[PDB]
């Protein structure tokens, strides 16, 4: 039964391909789980090499040939947008679920029987999750806790030294933009910038915005105290006669004097801007004046400002012009002709930083900036790529915890407890089927791929570390007390994740199990591979 | 490079159950099934066999083919050994086992494709066998009464000769029935003493002529000539016959006994000595009234001179089997020595003469209306080498089948020409339908195999099976005036070669099979089929 | 080049069997998945039997004929896509040994298959049970069979309302010795036509008795309800009348230009006077209406609808009875549209419509679907079609057949009873259908995960000795009664399934040669 230009893969070979391929993809990502995982180098073939641990980047850019591995990788990518994390967790769960299922399928267990067992265990796992979770305080003054969350999301993906730098950066950046009111939380209020020529350790939190173009006159202040902000969309470059004209003169000195008269077209605008300061805290102590002009400013116009200790910046990007109106409170003027004292915004220190190749202007200390900036430092695209991923994900991690009060103690306590729960609940209930109970046991065992992989990557023997966690967990239950018991990846013994500070997202773990269950089921239910036209 | 799993014994490629060893084994058997399939029936096909010694024969007999084939594949050996079972203690059924056993395997494969295990299939076949064997007991119409009448013998001998030689059935039947009626005693209801060994009837053939001049001799026919001067005995009764194993010459000496001559007188003295000693031995034979002498060895010149002068017919019989058979004609006991054929060891023959059969002269030891031999000889003629040789085999089959008429109800007669096989299909199917569970699957397919006989009988006759088979089934699937079928127990395959249509009544030609042959074939065929099915792997090893 | 004799027979059956295998996993609620490997780097896991057959290339023309079987089935009824393909393949497989091993001429094979079809059709009827198609609550329970296990399960009350009321309206429920017997002919594709209007929600949808027109009107403010409706259907526009022959107008004095303008106004009025003379209440014209004509007619006490194609005017004529007249001047007083409930010109979703809803049922209706977005409108429509297909299949025959493989097994057993009574060579290919039918209860067991022999044998035994309502439990895999576990399907599907499956097999079996040429 074969048509030319077609193939029908039968005799359970489709299952053998699906499981073998999944074990391949598992083997790749299994080496990168937890803070003890490895780094991968991704070579684009053009000479640019990316360094990352991020599962989303790894699966997105890594070339995959196995059609089955493509299915799992893309399905995980779908969960990445839904959950914001858990990429490796899903792939590891899918792989082990298929491995455990395959061992039973070889023994005569129908793929559907296992699949139904997976669905039962999944539903029971979600019930456990509901009793496992801890309800966090709704207080936004939980900084001491959110620091632990930032460390949990950062430490996994950084060199553990950068963690000390980024932890307060992620934590305070989101708390700054998170209104302490039952309103909302938008992590897009924290901008992600990158700069070269500094070590990654120098990643810094900036309360306001940063602009690229600086001043181009040596006498303008590099530090403006309690600045007023003018937002101006019109050029102050040397202007010419409005209409076609020329210089008609009799004596050489008249040539430049006539040009000086032509200069009046722009000088009149300069005077109005200088008078603007004179009207609004002209000579008041501890007051300044900065201009963030979207368009150019003549070197002569800058000299006019420099003489008055005014910091006149030029050729700002629109993106910052619109934000700075919200940050500083001032209004943009399309022309100096509309200039008025009610236009100016207000901010604290405006600082010009100069480095070898570039200048940067800082607009910090605003009354209500409604925006923050994080500056990611590095010497090469290696540190810049890794740090950027760490910051973007850390901001999301602490954002999800602030939005969703449900927190899950980590260190493997969730998945190890699920194994114990499902093992006992299954034998205690046996309400599935004489055969289906096989799939439930396969599901419960597969869940342990996560705590086992976390330990293996640490160099500790999973055979001893998991046993020690199970022992203390059982002792707590026999003692009739509630205790969260997880893995200490540095000592090798058990720990309490709620004292150590190891926290997982409620939403990620909820969907990670549900997704991995569906992905493994979709492959276990595949009886034949059908190829045509290739 | 290419890896292989499961092959760890001397590197053999040995297929497992999951690899279809049973299906592959059956496929090998199918090659022999087709070879034997075209043999059965009065219109069976001939085969040419070229013996490695440079001898070419033609036969219809499947067993001959199977013995002449070098059978290697164990899957076929199971059925070939089953064929030998039909030859041991039975004179027929060779084609029935080879054909039925193959078909049972063929329908088994149809069940295997379903996912029905070899164990489940074999179990069903064993049940259907036991049912089949019981049902056959009730299909008996007549019975041979073992009165050994020529006419009762012909009823059985005729269908036995048929399917080995067609068109000469009546001529060969008379030849076998006559010879059988000669050796069989006149008796009724006597089963304590066995009698009628197959060896009691010899068949002799000469090239040339045709069966139109065939006959039966009451006695033995030898291919040796009367070496002595007397070529025939007189017309008197009870000629005394002496039989010797010692050559008819001067006695030898156990140790040395070499005569050396140095003087002319010694030559004369030893020459006279030997001549006198031989005469004394030949004289003592003649003095006992012996008129014919049979030697198991050669005869010296002097012995011929004396035996001629005594008027004693000198006939050489070198075959130990012919001498043993001669004891069943004249009664003489071969003398281990020479010159003392004690009268008690002498036999009696009424006539010893030379006869011309086919142009070849033979010597015949026979009796006519008296001192009647316990052996018979059937005389065949034919000009065509291949045809005459096969006719000889047809004679042997007739005699062997008569031996099949044995004390344990061997005379039970069932309608032939496939009529029994058709009725079995209906009865076995009902057994399947009444059997719960998966067992019905193999029991029904067991019945299916039995249509191969009315199919084969039709195919060999040139008939379209697609018209004959539904006509045969309709002929037995009829409405009768009562639960028990009568007129339509006799509808069989009409081996005519005609054009239009129809079936023929067994009663028209008295085509009956022996129950003992049928029930035996049913046992052997099933054991052969189930044996092959039980083998899911073949492994070779040094023993 | 060519395949002759047994080469065509083997090739045709071989290809068809391969097609059947593709979809054997598609049967039942526990259908398994297949991996479709594209010539590109993608892969599709969709387990829809239609999509699987569509998206997989086939080589042998016989396989293409199998694809056409599924396409025909999809047009006839709303289901059976995989049944006709699996069954037809098995019928060919069962006929295979008869063409080869028994050497039975294809002519014999085809004759028996036609007889087996006739008997199979009888049995499907005999094992079926009636339902009162006039009991709306009973119908709702049947329609939900095609709505559940879907996101829109929570719409099922409204989906049943829309499907049931529309199909009942169009059903040609009539019989007589003069105008003939439509025999409850239902054609939802032409008669139940569905329109999607932005705005509202699924709960706001309505079945209308009349025509839903998407064209706008000459003025938004006109009478919406009429006591004695009279409807005019015209092709010709209302504009300046011109002659067919040559006309030459020469103007010297500017004063005569006004006279020409007055004539132009009169000619438009004269067209409107002929329309107004017959006291209309709604005027529909395919071509446009001049600004003067718009006021000339409205002031006469009627509404005017413009830009309505002949295709729509034919629909309007069926529900009004108005005759279409080409030239305006020829309009007759016999053109009426009375007993019409409304001429509503409501703007819905910022779009103008015109509704001719009436108290008539002239073998037609329109479904009006509401929804807050185009996605909602499409989601309602796409899922509603399933409900309407079932409503058609049920209202076309009150007999329901048992599911779970029960009907197919009943045909197998009953055919076996008749096979024993069939004389002649045809007995063999006759059995072929009896055995082939069991591919359905066999496949259901395999997809459930049970023993395909032990459970199938028990199922057959239950039908052989007991009732014909015994089937396979899709979820448990156990043998259960189909009344306790209702899995009943309209007879219409089962009758067409066995009919087209055997006929398709016959089309391939009777071809003993495929030759190339153009």
């Amino acid at each position: 039964l074969l048509n030319p230009k077609a193939e029908s893969l039968r005799r359970d070979a489709a299952l053998k391909v699906n499981v073998t391929s999944a074990e391949g993809l598992q083997s790749v990502l299994e080496t990168n789980l937890g803070p003890k995982g490895t780094l991968k180098m991704l070579v684009d073939g053009a000479g640019n090499i990316k360094l990352t641990k991020d599962g989303k980047v790894l699966l997105t850019e890594m070339q995959i040939q196995s059609p089955t591995a493509v299915l799992i990788a893309r399905a995980a990518a779908a969960q990445d947008e839904i959950t914001g994390d858990g990429t490796t967790t899903v792939v590891c769960l899918v792989g082990e679920l298929l491995r455990q299922a395959h061992r039973f399928i070889q023994e005569g267990v129908h793929p559907r029987i296992i699949t139904d067992g997976f669905e039962i265990a999944r539903k029971e796992s979600m019930k456990f999750l509901d009793e496992f979770k801890i309800s966090k305080t709704n207080l936004s003054n939980d900084r001491e806790f959110l620091l632990q969350v930032a460390r949990s999301s950062l430490l996994t993906k950084v060199d553990a030294d950068l963690t000390e730098v980024l932890t307060p950066i992620v934590t305070d950046a989101v708390l700054s933009v998170y209104d302490a009111q039952a309103d909302n939380l938008d992590l897009h209020m924290v901008e992600i910038m990158q700069m070269q020529h500094l070590s990654p350790k120098d990643t810094t939190f900036i309360k306001g915005l940063v602009l690229d173009h600086g001043g181009r006159h040596p006498d303008m202040p590099t530090r403006v105290k309690n600045a007023y902000v003018l937002i101006l969309n019109v050029s102050l470059e040397y202007e010419k006669t409005e209409v076609n004209s020329g210089f008609f003169y009799s004596s050489a000195d008249q040539r430049d004097k006539l040009a000086a008269s032509e200069r009046k077209f722009v000088d009149a605008k300069l005077k109005k801007i200088i008078d603007l300061k004179n009207e609004v805290c002209g000579m008041d102590p501890d007051k300044g004046f900065v201009i963030i002009n979207q368009k150019g400013i003549d070197p002569m116009s800058l000299d006019v400002f420099a003489k008055h200790n005014i910091l006149a910046l030029r050729r700002a990007k629109r993106r910052n012009m619109e934000r700075l109106q919200l940050v500083t409170g001032g209004e943009a003027q399309n022309s100096v002709e509309d200039l008025s004292p009610q236009i100016l915004g207000f901010s604290g220190l405006v600082y010009q930083e100069t480095i070898g190749e570039e200048k940067f202007t800082y607009v910090t200390e605003n009354t209500d900036p409604k925006s923050c900036t994080i500056l990611i430092k590095g010497s090469t695209h290696y540190a810049l790529a890794q740090t950027k991923d760490a910051v973007r994900d850390g901001l999301r991690a602490v954002a999800n915890v602030l939005k969703d009060k449900n927190i899950i103690p980590g260190a493997g306590a969730f998945y190890i407890a699920l194994s114990r729960y499902l093992r006992s609940a299954n034998m205690n209930k046996l309400g599935a089927k004489g055969k289906t109970k096989t799939g439930i046991e396969a599901f419960a065992e597969a869940l342990l791929v996560i705590p086992k992989t976390l330990v293996k990557n640490s160099g500790f023997d999973p055979l001893d570390v998991l046993a020690m966690v199970e022992d203390e967990l059982d002792d707590a239950q026999d003692s009739d007390e509630t205790r969260y018991v997880g893995v200490d990846l540095n000592i090798g013994d058990s720990c309490d994740p709620t004292i150590e500070g190891i926290w997982d997202s409620y939403r990620v773990l909820r969907n990670a199990i549900t997704g991995a269950t569906g992905i493994a089921s979709n492959l276990l239910l595949c009886d034949e591979l059908l190829r045509a036209g290739r | 490079q290419n890896p292989n799993a499961g092959l760890f014994k001397q590197g053999y490629n040995s297929y497992s159950n999951a690899d279809g060893q049973i299906i592959k084994s059956i496929a090998a058997i199918r090659e022999l099934h087709q070879m034997c399939l075209t043999s059965m029936g009065p219109c069976g096909r001939n085969k040419i066999i070229v013996n490695h010694l440079g001898k070419i024969i033609i036969t219809n007999d499947a067993a001959t083919m199977l013995r002449e084939l070098d059978i290697v594949h164990p899957a076929v050996k199971v059925l070939v050994m089953a064929t030998e079972q039909q030859k041991i203690d039975m004179g027929d059924g060779t084609n029935l086992v080879m054909i039925l056993a193959g078909e049972l395997l063929n329908v088994s494969e149809k069940l295997i494709s379903m996912g029905l295990s070899a164990v489940e299939i074999i179990q069903g076949y064993n049940m259907a066998r036991k049912f089949t064997l019981k049902e056959l007991d009730e299909m008996v119409v007549g019975e041979i009464t073992d009165k050994n009448d020529k006419n009762e013998l012909l009823k059985m001998i005729k269908p036995v000769i048929s399917s080995k030689k067609y068109g000469s059935e009546d001529i060969l039947s008379e030849l076998v029935s006559e010879a059988v009626s000669h050796v069989l005693p006149v008796a009724q209801q006597a089963g304590e003493i066995p009698y009628f060994n197959v060896d009691s009837i010899r068949v002799v053939k000469i090239m040339g002529g045709s069966l139109s001049n065939s006959t039966v001799i009451k006695g033995m026919v030898f291919n040796r000539e009367p070496e002595g001067h007397v070529k025939s005995l007189s017309e008197d009764k009870k000629h005394k016959v002496a039989v010797f194993t010692c050559p008819l010459d001067i006695a030898n000496t156990e140790t040395k006994g070499t005569v050396l001559l140095h003087n002319a007188q010694e030559m004369l003295d030893f020459s006279k000595g030997e001549e006198k000693q031989i005469d004394a031995m030949m004289k003592e034979i003649a003095d006992m009234g012996v008129e014919c002498i049979v030697a198991g060895a050669g005869v010296g010149e002097l012995a011929l001179h004396y035996l001629n002068r005594y008027g004693i017919l000198v006939l050489k019989v070198p075959s130990k089997f012919e001498l043993r058979r001669l004891c069943r004609v004249c009664g003489a006991t071969p003398l281990p020595r020479l010159g003392a054929p004690t009268p008690e060891e002498l036999g009696l023959v009424e006539t010893v003469k030379t006869m011309e059969i086919g142009g070849d002269r033979v010597t015949v030891f026979k009796q006519e209306q008296g001192e009647i031999s316990r052996t018979s000889t059937i005389i065949l003629r034919g000009a065509t080498q291949n045809n005459l040789d096969d006719i000889e085999r047809a004679i042997d089959d007739g005699v062997a089948a008569v031996k099949g008429l044995m004390k344990p109800s061997g005379g039970k007669l069932l309608p032939g020409a496939g009529a029994t096989e058709i009725e079995l299909i209906s009865r076995i199917t009902k057994y399947g339908e009444r059997t719960p569970g998966l067992l019905q699957l193999a029991i029904k397919q067991f019945a299916v195999a039995f249509e191969v006989v009315p199919r084969t009988l039709a195919e060999t006759a040139g008939l379209d099976v697609n018209e004959v088979l539904p006509n045969l089934y309709a002929a037995h699937n009829v409405t009768e005036p009562g639960a028990v079928k009568t007129d339509h127990l006799y509808k069989g395959v009409d081996i005519d070669g005609e054009s239009d249509e129809g079936v023929k009544d067994i009663r028209e030609e008295n085509i009956y099979d022996m129950l003992a042959t049928k029930k035996f074939a049913i046992n052997v065929a099933t054991e052969a089929a189930t044996t092959v099915l039980s083998i899911d792997q073949i492994i070779m090893a040094k023993k | 080049e060519r395949t002759t004799g047994r080469q065509a027979q083997i090739s045709n059956i071989t290809a068809a069997k391969a097609v059947a295998d593709v979809i054997r996993t598609c049967l039942g609620p526990k259908a398994m998945l297949k991996m479709l490997l594209d010539p590109m780097g993608g892969l599709v896991l969709t387990n829809d039997g239609h999509a699987i057959l569509r998206e997989i290339d086939v080589a042998h023309p016989a396989a293409k004929s199998m694809l056409e079987l599924s396409r025909t089935q999809d047009e006839e009824v709303g289901d059976g896509t995989t049944t006709v393909i699996i069954l037809a393949g098995e019928i060919l497989a069962q006929c295979a040994p008869y063409l080869i091993e028994k050497n039975i001429h294809p002519v014999i094979i085809i004759q028996a298959l036609k007889k087996a079809l006739t008997d199979a059709l009888e049995v499907i009827k005999q094992v079926s049970k009636p339902v009162d198609v006039e009991n709306d609550a009973a119908m709702k329970k049947l329609i939900q069979a095609s709505i559940g296990t879907k996101y829109v399960i929570h719409w099922s009350e409204k989906m049943c309302e829309l499907a049931l009321d529309a199909v009942k309206t169009v059903r040609k429920d009539l019989g007589q010795t003069v105008e003939g017997e439509p025999n409850f002919e239902i054609d939802i594709k032409r008669y139940v036509r569905v329109e999607k209007i932005p705005g509202g929600d699924v709960l706001d949808s309505r079945v209308l008795k009349g025509v839903l027109l998407n064209k706008d009107v000459v003025h938004p403010k006109m009478s919406r309800h009429i006591e004695n409706p009279r409807v005019v259907l015209l092709d010709c526009p209302l504009e300046y009348k011109k002659g067919e022959s040559q006309t030459n107008i020469e103007i010297e004095k500017e004063e005569d230009w006004n006279r020409i303008l007055q004539i132009e106004e009169e000619q438009v009025q004269l067209m409107c006077e002929q329309i107004l003379a017959v006291r209309p209440t709604l005027v529909i014209t395919e071509k446009g209406v001049s600004d003067l004509a718009q006021h000339y007619l409205l002031k006469g006490g009627c509404s005017v609808l413009r830009r309505v194609k002949k295709s729509d005017n034919n629909r309007i004529a069926r529900v009004t009875g108005a005759t279409i007249v080409n030239r305006v001047e020829d309009l007759k007083e016999s053109d009426v549209g009375t007993n019409c409930g409304l001429f509503k010109v409501e703007m819905i979703g910022d779009e103008y419509f015109s509704f001719l809803d009436n108290c008539k049922e002239p073998k037609a209706c329109t479904i009006m679907l509401r929804g807050g977005s185009k996605d909602i409108l499409n989601e309602i429509d796409r899922n509603l079609q399933d409900a309407m297909a079932v409503a058609r299949n049920v209202m076309l025959s009150p007999s329901l057949s048992p599911g779970g493989g029960a009907t197919e097994m009943a045909v197998s057993v009953k055919l076996a009873e008749k096979a024993k009574q069939l004389e002649g060579i045809q007995q063999w290919p006759y059995q072929a259908v009896a055995d082939a039918m069991e591919c359905i209860p066999r496949t259901l067991i395999q997809n459930a995960g049970g023993d395909p022999i032990r459970l199938l044998s028990q199922l057959r035994a239950k039908h052989a000795q007991g009732n014909f309502t015994t089937g396979i439990d899709g979820d448990k895999g156990k043998i259960v009664d189909m009344v306790s576990y209702g899995i009943w399907e309209p007879e219409v599907i089962k009758q067409q399934s066995v009919k087209t499956a055997i006929e398709s097999a016959c089309l391939l079996l009777r071809v003993d040669d495929i030759v190339s040429g153009v």
